[PDB]
């Protein structure tokens, strides 16, 4: 409900579906990114080769380890 | 004698890529620099000190007289905090390296400058990246403090010698992969505020990126090492007066490199006099230069000089042989040189040696000659008006020369000044008194400093205590060290304990043992009565 921008217009024939503001979900997974994990030593979007995660392993346990005990991570990934 | 300077400053918490901050590194890099110092066969007579970041009575944690034990014990316990206090630290250093040079009589300041009485010494300061603080603010220059001078060193001007180099190690490790690693043999600057004040030594400033980098860094390090014979020269005046095989147009002017004068103590004689014009009634001597300011002249001058003079090897370490190489060297040719800052009564200058190359045309020889050789090698009352062209003083040498041949002088005119031996040996004493008392307080610390300073925002005098580290509770003998938990069960322990009448009681409760537990130290207390004949 707060996401999704108004909304009520009656859209399609009979089966309108509201999409999803992309600010809301983009401000949602940067506080999620920020209560998970608030590190930024890795923080780019530009996917770093496989034996670089051989370095931060510890960041990588911690982050499964919050996935591991709240479930409702996943959940909120699904938004 | 080398003198680490490793800072211990808070700044140095910051943890590497490797996971160990950067005082670990610098302790560990240290400890590899030992290992590799040990390989050559050399080092059976180097001593080594430490230097921190710490108060004037706290700074020095092994200095003289103190073996490789304590050294190595002081560098283990080492604490990274407090401030980047880098200037009044390196005052601190020169200050030490230069308490037993006036009292020897190296830099006598009298009879010559001899450069066959070295006392090598290597600095490291190995400190952080940039942004010192001097409890202020954040300094961009690096200014030495001047609040106590030595007694004696106004005669030098500056605070570094005639033999102390200065190499820095500024640790700019990364902290997510330091995968910087293009260039494999290539060591660049730091470009630091400690970067002028290593160049005017003579030493380069290292910048540690990565470990490989900080292994090639200790390895070319360890190539630096030698008698320290450290000269500058200057490319006036003459215009570039190189027109040999081809035309001149440079950077290999000032050239501050050392000289490695290996002896056969060093052997050699015909000294660099001084810069100036001594006068036979002067109270007030002018200040010497660590770095005498001595120039060269492209002439080509009789290069050949063969006599019974005394030889000498002081070879040169190459650094700017560049501009002689573009010359072939100069074979069987040479150039004169020569120091300035009026090195007589009315003239600029006067040669006194030249730079002839060697045969083999490796490096420059550096032959040094009298101070003006090419009148007294080619009496008719000709020495006796000859001799008053030449410094006074300069007499006592040569005369040791004239020694292999015959006895003409005598010590009639072998006077220097009458002022200049005055107000020496009270200076002499006074900075043997120094090192005395800088010495005797180098290890004892006594802070007893535990105190919270409560305030009042029994009056204006309570502080609470702190938590003590060493304090180690006598359970059996204090009381008061019992706490409420295990109380009855330490009770039984102790009335049993008392109550035993054994042999070689004691007040610790569980003592087992000190940090180090060697086999040898345990196993000479005792007695086998074996031998193991068969």
């Amino acid at each position: 409900h707060c996401c999704s921008a108004p909304g009520g217009t009656e859209c399609g024939e009979c089966w309108g579906a509201p999409i999803l503001s992309p600010e809301a979900a983009k401000a949602v997974a940067v506080t999620l990114v920020e209560s998970v994990c608030p590190d930024a030593a890795g923080a780019e979007l530009a996917w770093p080769p496989e034996e670089h995660a051989r370095a931060t392993v510890e960041r990588d346990l911690r982050i499964g380890r919050r996935f591991r005990e709240q479930p409702l991570l996943f959940e909120l990934l699904k938004l | 004698i080398l003198l680490f300077l490793i800072d211990t400053s808070a700044s140095m918490n910051q943890r590497s890529h490797l996971g160990t901050t950067y005082l670990d590194t610098a302790k560990g890099a240290v400890e590899t620099f030992m290992k590799l110092r040990a390989r050559d066969p050399a080092s059976r007579g180097d001593r080594y000190m430490l230097v921190t970041f710490e108060e004037p009575p706290y700074a020095i944690k092994a200095g003289w007289k103190e073996n490789h034990a304590t050294f190595m014990n002081e560098l283990k316990n080492l604490q990274a905090e407090g401030l980047t206090t880098l200037g009044q630290s390196l005052r601190t250093a020169f200050d030490l390296l230069n308490l037993n040079r006036l009292v020897t009589g190296i830099d006598n300041y009298g009879q010559g400058r001899n450069p066959f009485f070295l006392e090598p010494a290597i600095i490291i300061t190995i400190t952080d990246g940039s942004k010192l603080t001097t409890t202020s603010g954040v300094q961009d220059e690096l200014h030495l403090p001047l609040n106590s001078p030595l007694p004696g060193s106004e005669l030098t001007k500056e605070p570094f010698r005639w033999d102390q180099r200065l190499f820095a190690l500024v640790l700019r490790l990364p902290g997510t992969m330091s995968v910087e690693s293009e260039q494999l043999t290539g060591v660049p600057l730091d470009d630091s505020a400690i970067t002028p004040m290593c160049e005017v030594t003579g030493g380069r400033s290292y910048s540690v990126c990565s470990p490989r980098m900080l292994n090639q860094c200790l390895e070319s390090l360890v190539q630096k090492v030698q008698s320290g014979v450290v000269i500058n020269f200057e490319k006036a005046g003459p215009d570039p007066s190189p027109v040999e095989d081809g035309q001149p147009d440079g950077s290999q002017p000032w050239h501050s490199c050392h000289k490695l004068i290996y002896v056969r103590v060093p052997i050699g004689h015909w000294p660099v006099p001084e810069s100036f014009w001594p006068d036979q009634n002067s109270p007030t001597l002018p200040p010497r230069t660590s770095h005498p300011v001595v120039k060269f002249s492209c002439t080509d001058c009789e290069p050949m000089v063969i006599d019974k003079l005394p030889f000498d090897k002081y070879e040169l370490e190459p650094s700017p042989l560049t501009q002689f190489i573009l010359e072939r060297k100069s074979p069987q040719t040479c150039w004169q040189v020569y120091v300035s800052n009026s090195a007589k009564y009315s003239e600029l200058g006067h040669p006194f040696g030249y730079l002839k190359a060697s045969t083999a045309l490796n490096c420059v020889n550096l032959f040094v000659m009298p101070y003006n050789y090419p009148v007294l090698l080619p009496w008719r009352q000709s020495f006796e008006s000859y001799l008053k062209t030449m410094p006074p003083y300069y007499l006592g040498p040569l005369k040791k020369a004239v020694r292999m041949m015959g006895a003409p002088n005598l010590i009639a005119d072998s006077m220097e000044y009458g002022l200049s031996y005055s107000v020496i040996s009270y200076l002499k004493k006074l900075s043997q008194q120094a090192k005395i008392e800088s010495d005797r307080v180098i290890g004892s610390v006594g802070k007893k400093v535990v105190q919270e300073t409560g305030i009042k925002v029994e009056y204006t005098g309570f502080q609470v205590a702190l938590l003590n580290k060493d304090l180690k509770p006598q359970t059996f003998r204090n009381a008061y060290d019992i706490p409420r938990r295990n109380l009855l069960d330490h009770l039984t322990r102790m009335r049993s304990n008392l109550l035993k009448s054994t042999r070689r009681f004691l007040k610790g409760q569980d003592e087992d043992q000190v940090h180090s537990v060697p086999i040898a130290q345990m196993g000479n207390y005792q007695e086998y009565l074996k031998q193991v004949p068969s």
